[PDB]
């Protein structure tokens, strides 16, 4: 219970003090009992809080702080041209910790390598952000949007038509968060 | 809030606007207009408030939503 | 806002520029050679003191492992509990590993701690689907729930244990999930039946079947054989020429 | 005391008549209220931190272009193997010694056949038969390897430079004093 | 039964006379308990159906001629007995041992070749 | 399951003391007439019911309260 | 849930309750709490932020504001 | 003042209280350990390991001597000699008697050494002690009772027990002198295994291991060989 | 010849009850009739749980009561057993790291520290100094976060409700630092084998210092309410008392071990990360009770703050990630510019890195006790076996031995002094 | 299963019985034919279990069992 070698210098406790060896005057000792002085001090600390500013935020008018690295709902982005950035490498499908991504790809009419299916089970996803660390083209991101509770969980099966619609909606904020964090990525 | 703060903001925004805020935000708050959303929402800023309360929104709709 | 007035902006202070960063390359195994000789010595002493049960011992870095016969469980742990040079008075953990390629499927791993000597020791034995292991709750009260887990999760049975019941799984659960033949999603699923007014148990169907990406393991070995690092005090002397 | 002045604590301060009022009616005037400062705290946001200011570093040995072959710094593939010794091995080690310390000279020939004499006896008989038959004299020899006592196990600190137990001692100044049943240890 | 009401220290059968003695004492306790299992778990079956179904679960392992196999089969029984006699198992676990309260019922394998062929392997 | 006896003691000690304080309320609204003679009698009545209160204090009837060196000593004598 | 007096609402919070989440492919986990009880709002995230759970409560509070009680009894 | 450690005072370790006689306890445990090691053959490294360590600690324990020890031991030798029947385990059991309210000693022999194990009646408050602590077996059976019932009620104990005040044929065993608190600290700085009371805990663990080490015959050859491919894992090459 | 020799039962396994030995008769420390002494008393059982606080979410402990006192306590766990140790066998090492955030869900970055340290030991790599300090700083920010949950939820169960709210603003501020380095308020996934995922942002070390300047005042006011309060003292003194010998024999670690007078901290005894570079003290109690364990936890608040300040002043420069792309992902800019970097990027996110064969048991000083992991490696890219040693699992196993004879109002205090999150206990 | 419903609260217990995309809820009125029409356009089998035992202020046993069966079977 103590380490090997010599016992620690004064590890052993002093002998216990008898009641009449204690250094506390009866006046101090009896007063603290009947006046309940330590409980009075704690009640006074609550008066101090009473007259301090509160911590509360009025939501939804005032929001809490979120960093550029925040991990909210997924979005599929484009280039300035308008083409989808996604080229169907499937890296985000391989690294998914919860197997939430299902991708089916083929050759587009023009010969380009593009996805035909892009589904994200929002009820399987753990919001780790791994999908967006593995992208070679910044195609999949997680927007700062955390406010999308829905009614049915069928609404939480995002298909490629919803994830592109999300990127079109959120692009300025997505481009801004990428601009802030890119040096660190 | 506290009386000194809520009194000063009445001297700024007026009693018709004071009641508008009691119905929605639930605070008496004064700040500078920063801009308007396409949805019609209005944004205000005041560096002199409590932290995380320097920016707020006045929604355009009665049945507001984040 | 009333600034503290003697607490300046910590971001406004300018930082001294860092130029060329240089870090030496270290091999973290090299820090463990100074204790490699005694860890071997202690394992050698242990298996001379208990030749009846200690089949071998291994040393990796700071870890000395002892390999014992299943019937030696009570003597070996007694010696490691009540010896003055082996004052290993905690069980940290008891778990099993499954090797279906062995005749004895289950390896039983015990990890023990000695607060007196600031030392750790690992004890390994083996078990089977039908071959039981002595319980050590006669020596460590803390080992009781651990053996319930090994039993619950592997099926290994601990002779002498008081109240060897399941600890983790559901009440009528059939199977041992940490066995490697047990499937990841199991064999059964539950739901609420409106017509029966209770929760019922059903055979497992999955809306999405689990996609197992094991096949993408490199066609090439990526670690190699490693490096031998035994003390010369535990190697056989070489015959000098002539 | 243990307190440092409120004026260095990076919280919003009370001013003027209210400061005098606070420094009168309060348990500890040096205590902050926990309200952070707007011009200092999280200012600017990380979103306005300039992207171009930050630099991703490299260290000269491993990140250089011109004096680092990868195979000197591939410590993952120079990993240690587990060193295993069974009962046959220890019979031989006691029989004929060790590459560090031999029992017999083992010069040239007629020593190689002595080296299997160590290996052969190991498979045939455990360390238990070996100790029974050569007598209690070499039961004393197993302890003679570590100086006549059994060896103690290795500790796991090396803060003193050698592997050892940590020397837990009472700290010079106790945080509760003797007034509470809790001692501080260094 | 020191830690729990129906706890039995894990014991290893010494021989077949001992092993058969334990099996019979296990079966006796279970079929004794069937009225107590039928009220607590509100089983909508006769006590006779419960007892005849308990018999089937012993009738499965009547031909085991390994002594190491009997002890694990006895420990499984003792543990099942403990979690049923203490109200630890839910009615859902207990009346799910009866393999006719599936909405497909007891008939869940195909009866012969042709009926399983016309239904696609059941 | 057996019920704890302290439930009975709570009701009983209340029932008796509550009857005892009840008997003193007439004194507090009749003090001026009672004067010294009434005080002495009430002091005697207060004293008797106090002694019965120190009995339950002395015995923990309310059962509220009541909630190591080794005897084996060895001596060394030496060789035979 | 069977003991909740009417009217009853259920909020499913997080990926694990919504659809199983990280432990969806396990032998011990129910893949969604709506295999057991009816759900009225699903809040996404592992974990949702506190604002997100507030947002879900406001969605439910709005669902109740749109609940017709005595106006449904009137049509039938 | 602090010349001697209060027995049963807390040590700093919870549940471990100061030993009433630490030096003699440690001596008793070591010698008892050395005696049980003769059931083990000479060529077992276990016995050599335990023997050497035990003798090493036994030497340092005997290096310190309590003051007045030589004077006390001479009287205690005679006191045993002339009153041996008072302290005999074959006469008064392993316990020194049944009158737990009276002093109880017994002479015990280990490994060529003599010890007295004196069990002392517990010091209790006079305000709580009934009948000086005499154990209450219950009331005597009264009324019409059988011969067999009276025996099982203990009647024959009338002709065996003694009044606790009855001290005429007996002599009072005087305890051994103790180490000082500083002497105990010096014992600790030699043995090098922490507090003295914590060393007794380890020492009485070595005593219990010998019983298991003999019953299992750990020096015998290996029971169960590793069948081929038993400790093989995933090593390359 | 098992299992063949076991078919006929020719061998019996030597049980511990065979090697029982009678106590030494000499130095050994301490019926039916008409009387009511022979009479037996019935006991009744009680189903305790779930309590309102988040940490004790899935506790179904069944107590047997003789009147008021507890005769035997039987916790039924498994209500949050989600099969983590099995799901970890079908994932790569990087994929399995988020499973560790969800073990003790109030101490996330120290759960992923013990998994990183275990994998890094089999990788045979040394992680850079900056990540060493980042990890020791955020391991102490984590320790403060957990103790704010553990101490204040304990006092909320005991009935003090105001310190809980004060320190959850302190908790609310310290999760802003989690969300700045990562983007999660709870599950960062920040600590990874080879260092940390991303470098800390460029104004964070100033913001932690600003928080640091006032955090002691928060401990002092939390301490104003509980330490000297007689109601608090009379609900924790003498409650849940474990001896030093039994705490070891019961597999107790941490303040459960340390509150009985055993000086022992994994940080001091097997130093990891930058702990050997920081000066801190170890609070060790006397009487082994809940009051000692409360006083030891409050002292760690002040010691963790003292480490965080030292980490700020020794923060070196350099990579925060092991400088080797066969193990840690290359920068995005490299992957988009250099051939070797895109190859190493691609293979790390699909196959993962291979870990050399072997097994390691690695422990750290987690806030709830000692947390360890046993990882068997098969030389491949997925773990062959991951086993988590959870400090609370061993603590709840000793609840019967510690609450025996206590009142149920005493047992609720014993539940809170043992730092219990049931996702830790059930893995 | 297409489940036409009049009250939102009442229908909720029916969704637990099915997997995602299986229980579809449609808001319908026995006097709105479009709601009936679009409830049966995809159906293979249509059931009609609608029936009261009493007259209401909005439905006479004639209205329910005749004017609803008319309106519904005409869609079939
Ligand atoms: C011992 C008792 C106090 C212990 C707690 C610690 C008190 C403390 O720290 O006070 C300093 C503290 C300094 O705070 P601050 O952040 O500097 O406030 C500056 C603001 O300008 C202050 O803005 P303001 O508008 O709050 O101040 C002006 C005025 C505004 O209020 C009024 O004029 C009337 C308000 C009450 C009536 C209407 C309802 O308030 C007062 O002067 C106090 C009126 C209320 C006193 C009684 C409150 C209930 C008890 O002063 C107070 O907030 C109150 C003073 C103490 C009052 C004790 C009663
Ligand atoms: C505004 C301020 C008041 C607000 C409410 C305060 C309520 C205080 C209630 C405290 C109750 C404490 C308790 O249960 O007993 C504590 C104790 C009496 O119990 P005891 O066994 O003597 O404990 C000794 C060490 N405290 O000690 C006591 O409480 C006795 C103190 C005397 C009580 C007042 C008598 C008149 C002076
Ligand atoms: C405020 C409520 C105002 C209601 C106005 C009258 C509405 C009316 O005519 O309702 C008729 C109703 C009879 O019930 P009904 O809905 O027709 O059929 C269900 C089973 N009786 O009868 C009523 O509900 C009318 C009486 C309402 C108060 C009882
Ligand atoms: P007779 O001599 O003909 O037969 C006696 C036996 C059966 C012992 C044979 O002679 C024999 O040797 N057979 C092989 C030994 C054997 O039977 N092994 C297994 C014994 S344990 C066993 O069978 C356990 C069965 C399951 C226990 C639980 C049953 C009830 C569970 C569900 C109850 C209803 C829902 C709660
Ligand atoms: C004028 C007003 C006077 C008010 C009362 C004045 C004081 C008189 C009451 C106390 C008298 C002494 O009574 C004393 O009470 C204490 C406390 O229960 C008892 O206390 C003792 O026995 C009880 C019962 O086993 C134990 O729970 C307790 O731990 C033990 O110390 C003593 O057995 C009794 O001697
Ligand atoms: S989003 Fe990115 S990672 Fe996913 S498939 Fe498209 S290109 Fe690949
Ligand atoms: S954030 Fe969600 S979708 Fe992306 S990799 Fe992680 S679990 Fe998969
Ligand atoms: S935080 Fe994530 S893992 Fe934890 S319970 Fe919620 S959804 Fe599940």
């Amino acid at each position: 219970a103590t380490p090997a070698g010599p016992p620690p210098k004064n590890f052993r406790l002093p002998p216990p003090k008898n009641w009449d060896e204690e250094s506390e005057s009866t006046i101090d000792k009896v007063g603290k009992y009947f006046l309940m002085t330590e409980m009075l001090r704690g009640m006074y600390v609550l008066l101090e809080q009473f007259f301090r500013p509160p911590y509360t935020i009025y939501y939804p008018f005032e929001k809490g702080p979120i960093s550029p690295r925040f991990r909210g709902e997924h979005a599929l982005r484009r280039y300035p041209s308008g083409e989808e950035r996604c080229i169907a490498c499937k890296l985000c499908e391989a690294v998914c910790p919860a197997q939430a991504i299902t991708i089916e790809a083929e050759e587009r009419a023009d010969g380009s390598r593009r996805t035909t299916r892009y589904d994200i089970d929002m009820t399987k996803c753990i919001y780790c952000g791994f999908c967006q660390e593995s992208c070679p083209v910044d195609a999949i991101v997680e927007s700062p949007n955390a406010e999308y509770a829905t009614e049915t969980r069928e609404e939480l099966l995002y298909n490629k038509e919803k994830l592109l619609a999300n990127g079109d909606k959120w692009e300025p904020e997505l481009a801004a968060a990428i601009r802030a964090d890119a040096p660190y990525r | 809030s506290y009386p000194t703060r809520t009194l000063a903001n009445l001297r700024k925004i007026g009693l018709k606007e004071y009641f508008r805020q009691l119905l929605y935000i639930g605070d008496t708050k004064y700040g500078e207009l920063v801009g308007v959303d396409k949805f019609g929402n209005k944004f205000y800023e005041n560096k002199e408030e409590l932290p995380l309360r320097t920016r707020w929104v006045d929604y355009a709709k009665h049945d507001y939503d984040a | 806002v009333a600034l503290p007035k003697d607490a300046p902006n910590p971001r406004a202070i300018p930082r001294e520029p860092v130029g060329e960063i240089k870090q030496a390359l270290v091999n973290p195994a090299d820090k463990y050679q100074s204790k490699a000789d005694n860890l071997h010595k202690y394992g050698a002493w242990l298996m001379s003191c208990l030749p009846k049960y200690i089949q071998q011992f291994s040393v990796w870095k700071d870890e000395l492992t002892i390999y014992i016969c299943p019937t030696g469980v009570i003597p070996v742990f007694s010696f490691l509990k009540y010896n003055t040079n082996a004052e290993f008075t905690q069980v940290s953990d008891i778990t099993a590993v499954d090797f279906p390629t062995r005749e004895m499927r289950f390896e039983i791993v015990y990890n023990l701690l000695s607060v007196r000597h600031n030392a750790r020791i690992r004890v390994k034995t083996y078990a089977d689907e039908v071959t039981p292991v002595p319980s050590i709750t006669s020596l460590y009260m803390g080992a009781n729930w651990y053996e319930r887990e090994v039993y619950d999760m592997f099926g290994v049975l601990f002779v002498g244990h008081p109240d060897l019941r399941r600890i983790m799984t559901d009440y009528g659960f059939e199977g041992h999930p940490l066995r490697k033949d047990f499937p990841l999603t199991g064999y059964t699923e539950i739901r609420y039946d409106e017509e029966k007014k209770r929760i019922v148990v059903e055979p497992l169907e999955l809306t999405q079947a689990f996609r197992n990406f094991e096949g993408g393991s490199s066609a090439w070995d990526q670690v190699g054989p490693g490096i031998d690092r035994t003390p010369d005090t535990f190697k056989l002397p070489t015959p000098k020429p002539e | 005391s243990n307190a440092v002045s409120i004026t260095k604590k990076y919280t919003v301060q009370s001013t003027g008549i209210w400061e005098r009022i606070r420094r009168a009616l309060v348990i500890d005037p040096n205590r902050s209220n926990g309200v952070p400062l707007n011009p200092y705290n999280r200012n600017p946001s990380p979103g306005d931190n300039p992207p171009l200011e930050y630099t991703d570093p490299v260290t000269i040995p491993a990140g250089d272009i011109a004096d680092n072959p990868y195979w000197k710094r591939d410590f993952r593939r120079n990993y240690p193997r587990p060193s295993v010794i069974a009962q046959a091995q220890q019979v031989a080690l006691l029989s004929v010694g060790s590459a560090a310390q031999p029992r017999v000279e083992l010069i040239g020939e007629e020593g190689t056949k002595a080296l299997v004499a160590a290996e052969e006896e190991g498979k045939e008989k455990g360390v238990a038969k070996y100790l029974e038959e050569k007598g209690a004299e070499e039961a004393k020899r197993v302890l003679a390897l570590t100086g006549g006592l059994p060896p103690t196990p290795s500790g796991q600190t090396m803060v003193t430079g050698q592997w050892d137990v940590h020397k837990y001692g009472l700290a010079e100044e106790q945080s509760y004093g003797g007034s509470y049943p809790c001692r501080s240890f260094v | 039964v020191q830690p729990t009401k129906f706890a039995v220290t894990v014991r290893q059968s010494r021989n077949w006379a001992d092993a058969k003695q334990r099996v019979i004492a296990a079966y006796r306790a279970w079929i004794r308990a069937a009225p107590e299992i039928q009220t607590m778990y509100s089983i909508p079956f006769p006590v006779s159906h419960i007892r005849t179904r308990i018999r089937q679960e012993f009738e499965r392992h009547r031909y085991v001629n390994k002594l190491n196999v009997v002890d694990v089969l006895l420990q499984q029984s003792n543990a099942d007995f403990q979690e049923t006699m203490n109200f630890w198992r839910q009615q859902s676990h207990v009346m799910a041992f009866f393999k006719e309260e599936h909405f497909r019922g007891e008939k869940r394998l195909p009866s012969n070749f042709i009926t399983g062929f016309l239904e696609g392997r059941n | 399951s057996p019920f704890n006896i302290s439930f009975f003691i709570y009701g009983l000690v209340f029932l008796l003391l509550d009857l005892e304080i009840l008997l003193l309320y007439p004194f507090a609204v009749s003090e001026y007439v009672n004067s010294a003679y009434g005080l002495a009698a009430a002091l005697i009545f207060i004293g008797i019911i106090t002694i019965g209160f120190v009995y339950e204090l002395g015995h923990d009837a309310l059962k509220v309260h009541s909630r190591l060196k080794s005897s084996v000593v060895i001596s060394y004598l030496g060789n035979i | 849930y069977d003991q909740m007096p009417d009217p009853r609402w259920v909020i499913s919070m997080g990926s694990c309750a919504n659809g199983g989440g990280y432990y969806h492919y396990s032998y011990s986990v129910v893949r969604g709490c709506d295999r057991i009880v009816p759900v009225d709002v699903y809040v996404p995230g592992c974990p949702p932020t506190s604002e997100a759970l507030m947002y879900g409560i406001f969605q439910l509070q709005r669902k109740m504001r749109n609940t017709k009680i005595t106006r449904m009894w009137y049509r039938k | 003042k602090g010349k001697f450690l209060v027995p049963g005072a807390p040590t700093g370790l919870t549940g471990l209280g100061t030993h009433p006689s630490p030096r003699s306890a440690l001596l008793y445990l070591y010698h008892s350990t050395l005696e049980k090691l003769k059931q083990i053959p000479e060529h077992s490294v276990y016995r050599q390991s335990v023997e050497a360590v035990t003798r090493h600690r036994l030497a340092l324990v005997e290096s310190v001597v309590p003051e007045g020890y030589d004077a006390w031991v001479e009287r205690a030798k005679k006191l045993l000699e002339e009153h041996a029947d008072q302290f005999d385990p074959t006469k008064v059991g392993p316990e020194g008697g049944e009158e737990v309210q009276g002093a109880r000693a017994v002479k015990v022999e280990r490994d060529g050494r003599v010890f007295v194990v004196s069990r002392l009646p517990k010091e209790e408050d006079e305000r709580v002690l009934e009948w000086d602590g005499e154990v209450d077996e219950g009331p005597e059976l009264e009324g019409s009772r059988t011969l067999e019932e009276k025996i099982e009620g203990g009647l024959e104990k009338i002709f065996t027990r003694r009044d606790v005040k009855d001290t005429v044929g007996r002599v009072e065993w005087e305890p051994e002198p103790q180490l000082t608190a500083e002497q105990v600290a010096e014992l600790e700085n030699k043995i090098g295994a922490g507090l003295i009371e914590e060393v007794i805990q380890v020492a009485e663990g070595e005593l219990k291991l010998v019983d298991t080490m003999v019953k299992a015959r750990v020096w015998e050859p290996l029971e169960e060989q590793p069948r081929p491919g038993q400790w093989e894992y995933f090593e390359r090459k | 010849a098992e299992p063949q020799d076991g078919f006929q039962g020719t061998r019996l396994i030597p049980t511990g009850a065979d090697f029982q030995s009678p106590p030494d008769p000499f130095i050994d420390e301490g019926v039916d009739e008409d009387s009511v002494e022979g009479r037996k008393v019935r006991h009744y059982t009680v189903n305790f749980g779930p309590q309102h606080p988040a940490a004790h979410g899935v506790l179904r402990l069944i107590l047997e009561l003789n009147g008021e006192e507890i005769v035997r306590a039987d916790p039924h766990v498994g209500l949050l057993h989600r099969g983590t140790e099995k799901l970890c066998e079908y994932k790569t090492y990087m994929q399995a790291l988020p499973y560790f955030d969800r073990l003790d869900y109030v101490s996330m970055m120290t759960n992923e520290q013990v998994f990183s340290l275990a994998v890094e030991k089999l990788l045979n790599i040394e992680i850079p100094p900056r990540a060493k300090f980042i990890r020791t700083m955020f391991g102490e920010i984590t320790r403060i976060l957990n103790h704010l949950m553990s101490v204040l939820s304990h006092a909320m169960d005991v009935g003090a409700l105001t310190p809980f709210l004060w320190g959850f603003e302190e908790r609310e501020k310290l999760m802003e630092f989690y969300e700045r380095v990562s983007g999660a308020r709870l599950h960062a996934a920040y600590v990874r084998p080879g260092g940390v995922h991303q470098d800390i942002p460029v104004g964070l070390l100033d913001d932690i210092y600003q928080w640091a300047t006032q955090f002691g005042d928060r401990i002092d006011e939390t301490e104003e309410m509980l330490t000297d309060n007689r109601i608090w003292i009379n609900r924790l003194k003498g409650v849940g008392v474990v001896s030093a010998a039994d705490a070891l024999n019961l597999s107790f670690t941490g303040v459960m071990l340390r509150g009985s007078g055993v000086p022992w901290d994994v940080r001091k005894s097997s130093p990891y990360d930058a702990y050997d570079q920081v000066e801190f003290d170890v609070p060790v109690g006397i009487n082994g009770d809940c009051y000692d364990r409360y006083l030891c936890r409050m002292e760690e608040f002040r010691q963790s703050l003292r480490i965080i300040h030292q980490c700020l002043n020794k923060m070196p420069a350099g990579p925060v990630r092991y400088e080797d792309y066969k193990i840690t992902p290359p920068p995005r800019a490299a992957m988009k510019e250099n051939m070797e970097a895109l190859i190493h990027h691609f293979l790390l996110f699909t196959k993962g890195y291979a870990v050399p064969p072997g097994d390691t048991y690695t422990a750290i000083e987690a806030p709830k006790g000692e947390m360890g992991v046993y990882v068997v490696s098969d030389g491949s890219e997925r773990p062959y076996r991951v086993h988590i040693r959870a400090p609370g699992f061993a603590h709840l196993s000793g609840f019967d031995h510690i609450t025996r004879g206590h009142l149920l109002a005493d047992a609720v205090a014993v539940i809170g002094t043992m730092d219990l999150v049931f996702g830790e206990v059930d893995r | 299963v297409i489940v036409p419903y009049r009250e939102e609260m009442a229908k909720r217990h029916l969704k637990v019985s099915g997997d995602l995309g299986r229980v579809i809820f449609m808001e319908f009125d026995l006097r709105n034919t479009q709601s009936i029409e679009e409830s049966v356009r995809h159906s293979d089998v249509v059931y009609n279990l609608i029936g009261r035992d009493y007259p209401t202020k909005n439905f006479s046993l004639a209205d329910v069992h005749i004017e609803g069966t008319e309106r519904i079977v005409e869609a079939v």
